[PDB]
DNA sequence: TCTGACACGTGCCTGGAGACTAGGGAGTAATCCCCTTGGCGGTTAAAACGCGGGGGACAGCGCGTACGTGCGTTTAAGCGGTGCTAGAGCTGTCTACGACCAATTGAGCGGCCTCGGCA
DNA sequence: TGCCGAGGCCGCTCAATTGGTCGTAGACAGCTCTAGCACCGCTTAAACGCACGTACGCGCTGTCCCCCGCGTTTTAACCGCCAAGGGGATTACTCCCTAGTCTCCAGGCACGTGTCAGA
């Protein structure tokens, strides 16, 4: 029940950085597959250079590499 | 140095070790670390000048990272080239449709 | 016991902005952005000077090959006044 | 005025540049979903700051996905973003769906 | 309907369906905008096919989503708005 | 023109291909915006490659180049 | 012999080996390198002539065209999103009407 | 001389179904696919040997590549194909 | 029916295999101390819960304009020849330019303080 | 109100400069013949245009429902402080494995000759 601990009013709170004014509501379980799906790909590839390092923590600098990865470069944290 | 030689701030030197040893090709050219050199200062004096008007109209004195978004999607030429990239705690541009 | 050395470009960053005013600041964060931007563009040039080479069948990257790869890369009126502070430093370097 | 708090709250945070999920509960699912890519006793430990860069680029990914909902809401002349508009936008830009 | 025997025509078929003289004529009048007039540019024979196949399967592929976008507003007719709405969702060219 | 070499049967038949029934009669100018728009993309990019072998001559391989270069790779032609 | 029999394989190890020294990649390569590289190539290029010989011996033909390719990948999850951004010549669309 | 794959991959063909052929536009297409595939595993190799500061690509370098870019049960089937092909070559 | 593209055969040459010598990158130990994980209690910011009301989504309606079909006139695309010349692809020379090396010493970094713009 | 974070000093060291030498990659000029460009005449596939009818877009009105706003109660995030210990990060030491180099020769390509799978 790790999933629900994104709860309804901050999904609100993203929603007027959108510029959104209503919400329906079946829009929050959705909101909480997408997130589920997205993290999914992301760690998968960090814990593949995690461990080529021979590692056993995961650094910041893991995080970047699987981000620019799949086309989203992140500036700010290293580089 | 080398930097004063072309007329310029960042390091020359740097960057003709940084060429060789990347693996880009068995060869570099004497000119080419020169060339790549001052393309390089002027993006970062470009990005660097928006980025203090911002500052400047809200009668701050210190740069912060909000700044630097602020300009970058302002600017067309800069917006395009940044296109896929994400400022950290930069925000977003205000727009109400 | 000593730590490894860590290079960036902070301390040129730095010149370039008390060149033009004086009186601005900048924050530790907004440096660290700065690196990453100079570090991307700098592996974006190189590495498409490093096919023109190949897809011509040269092994020597000149100022004529990072002339190339800056008109691919950057847009428009960006890229027109990069090849004119990269030809001037070019020309004023070989005049000593 | 209900439709006027709806643009008091867009203007408040579309100026504000923080993270608006809660912090203990997101690293919570970070570790959760890293379980199922290892094997029996062989768990693996986050630095403090990566968890904070996997937090940035995912609210990041969220707020851009919202606002090509709402402009899938503004074209079938309604002003509620339905499950519809979601599933619709994800397959125009063809990156996970 | 043959609105629907037509679909199920050119859904079927593999060429080409812009005519050949007239779109070597286009692909050498946009050259004529980035060169100077001293020094004019040829063209190879299968250069103009090859950038043929890609810009069909560019506009195929862009009316697909149009078509998308205008059974989400309950109609089958596509229009002015519908292609302009697939070109911001997809942010590119 | 010789944009208006784009013929209104042609620009049909290319809606077939994609799935369309009925067609607005604005659609027929936009879509010769949308060609033209992309045609001085990859040209600009392809008049570039060219220029740089010291050839007088566009080349089947200058337009593969100038097509990977904005991440729409074409098989077939020799790439 | 050829470094292929050795090996158990089809394709060429000794060119793959030297297209790596010469590609700007490494100082350096192993020398099981070339070795695992070749058999993953082959591996992936049986799958593809697998699928698409499939596709062509449903319409009773006898050879393998551009249309037959186009049909294999768009029809495989897997190979549809490591493909996902490529154009084939003469390949055509999916038949597809919507509802 | 030009090369290409054009060789093998008739070879590899004619193995399991010795009587289908193959068009010249059909053979120009899969040599696009094997030095296309060839060129994102070496490229990312190479990223991987400078991150972790090695100067070698190794097998162990070719392995992480492959389940970066191929999707999950593909990967899972290459790199058995290529771990079998090692063990043989290793007992000459 | 027809035949053009696939498939099978020589004939040379360049790129792969074999054997060796040599020097630095990689694998393995061992040590130190930073920072991740887990527990505790306070205090209080913020989520959870329920109720009521009213605005927006959704279905039905009628009209009227604009898209599609057919049918004949009109245009230029496609096919084939022929001729012309620009320039792509190859080859043989020769010299300037970049890798390699070594012996210097100053630029740039880490570890400090000093204290003043943002809260 | 201090006040944590910029911002100037400051020993120490490894990386940038300089000055030679050695061989090869790139620049240059000439030549052979392929392929791109422009023309011509005939044939007919396909674009053009113009009147007609009607289906579809679109605006208006009505009904319920389901989102939003408010106030009370309940949960657990946040904070400061603690102890313990796994593992990141640096350091010596060596020996195995790869680059570099030559001698030899078979795999793979190009020019031909077929004749059978697709209209």
């Amino acid at each position: 029940d790790n999933i629900q601990g994104i709860t309804k009013p901050a999904i609100r709170r993203l929603a007027r950085r959108g510029g959104v004014k209503r919400i329906s509501g079946l829009i929050y379980e959705e909101v909480r597959n997408v997130l589920k799906t997205f993290l999914e790909s992301v760690i998968r590839d960090a814990v593949t250079y995690t461990e080529h390092a021979k590692r056993k923590t995961v650094t910041s600098l893991d995080v970047v590499y699987a981000l620019k990865r799949q086309g989203r470069t992140l500036y700010g944290f290293g580089g | 140095s080398r930097s004063a030689k072309a007329g310029l701030t960042f390091p020359v030197g740097r960057v003709h070790r940084l060429l060789r040893k990347g693996n880009y090709a068995q060869r570099i050219g004497s000119g080419a670390p020169v060339y790549l050199t001052a393309v390089l200062e002027y993006l970062a004096a470009e990005i660097l000048e928006l980025a203090g008007n911002a500052a400047r109209d809200n009668k701050k004195t210190r740069i912060i990272p909000r700044h630097l978004q602020l300009a970058i999607r302002n600017d067309d030429e800069l917006n395009k080239l940044l296109g896929n990239v994400t400022i950290a705690q930069g925000g977003v541009l205000p727009n109400i449709h | 016991r000593t730590k490894a050395r860590k290079e960036t470009y902070s301390s040129y960053i730095y010149k370039v902005l008390k060149q033009t005013h004086p009186d601005t600041g900048i924050s530790q964060k907004s440096m660290s952005i700065l690196n990453s931007f100079v570090n991307d563009i700098f592996e974006r040039i190189a590495t498409e000077s490093s096919k023109l080479a190949a897809y011509n069948k040269k092994s020597t990257i000149s100022a004529r090959e990072i002339q190339t790869a800056v008109r691919l890369i950057l847009p428009g009126e960006l890229a027109k006044h990069a090849v004119s502070e990269g030809t001037r430093a070019v020309t004023k370097y070989s005049s000593s | 005025t209900p439709s006027e708090l709806a643009l008091y709250e867009i203007r408040k945070y579309q100026r504000s540049t923080d993270l608006l999920i809660s912090k203990i509960p997101f690293a919570r699912l970070v570790k959760e979903v890293t379980d199922e890519f290892t094997t029996k006793d062989q768990d693996l430990r986050w630095q403090s700051m990566a968890i904070m860069a996997l937090q940035e680029a995912s609210e990041a990914y969220l707020v851009g996905l919202l606002e090509h909902t709402n402009l899938l809401a503004l074209h079938a002349k309604r002003i509620t973003i339905m499950k519809k508009d979601m599933q619709l936008a994800r397959r125009i830009r063809g990156q996970f769906i």
